[PDB]
């Protein structure tokens, strides 16, 4: 569940690009961020634990950022163009590759 | 030495936006610069209190 | 493949032209969720065997 941290327009569609705050529904807590790394082992931890809490803090909001289609367009033919070319490296690590195979390639 | 900018405590908070109420604010004197403060020091006259 | 057959699309709406608005936060739509005080973004990984 979402909570907005600012005045809205009478319980309207939620704005892109708005600040909210996210609670779990089943247990009724608020998201929180913890110091506690889970990479500690790691020279130069970079991951942080997220936990949830009964209490809310109004410091602790996660913001919604909307990415452009055009962003998750180009992801996508990216990881397809990737398995593509995966496919065809087995294929000829396999030895032998179809002419057609080739062209598409 | 009255004038005061109140600027945002929490980062979601940002320049140019409506002041709310219940939010946590830093009080910053435009001519001084140093925000107000707190300071745990007690008044030798006054039991209790500290100044600001 | 285009032939003469019996099959019927049985038409869904997932949305309304009207609620297809960019100005809106509509189901579906891929985001980022960044964290304003520790100013990160969350993400999820494999660590060691596991998504965490």
């Amino acid at each position: 569940e979402l909570d907005p941290t600012t005045l809205q327009k009478t319980d309207s569609f939620v704005p892109r690009n708005s600040y909210v705050r996210l609670r779990h529904l089943c247990t009724n807590t608020w998201i929180q961020s913890t110091n506690v790394p889970i990479d500690i082992e790691e020279e130069r931890p970079i991951r942080l634990m997220l936990g949830t809490c009964p209490t809310k803090e109004d410091k602790e909001a996660f913001a919604i950022v909307s990415v452009p289609v055009s962003e998750i367009r180009d992801l996508d033919f990216a990881n397809d163009a990737s398995s593509m070319l995966a496919s065809a490296v087995e294929k000829l690590n396999e030895g032998f590759i179809s002419q057609n195979d080739r062209r598409f390639v | 030495g009255s004038w005061l900018f109140i600027q945002p405590f929490w980062k979601l908070r940002s320049n140019g936006d409506n002041v709310v109420v219940g939010d946590k604010v830093i009080l910053n004197p435009v001519n001084a610069g140093q925000p107000l403060h707190a300071s745990n020091y007690e008044l030798s006259d006054n039991a209790g209190c500290k100044e600001v | 493949n285009s032939v003469n057959c019996n099959t019927s699309w049985k038409i869904n709406l997932f949305m309304q032209f009207r609620d297809h608005l960019e100005e809106v936060l509509k189901g579906g739509d891929v985001v980022r969720l960044f964290h304003a005080e520790q100013e990160k973004f969350l993400t999820c990984d494999e660590y060691k065997g596991k998504l965490q």
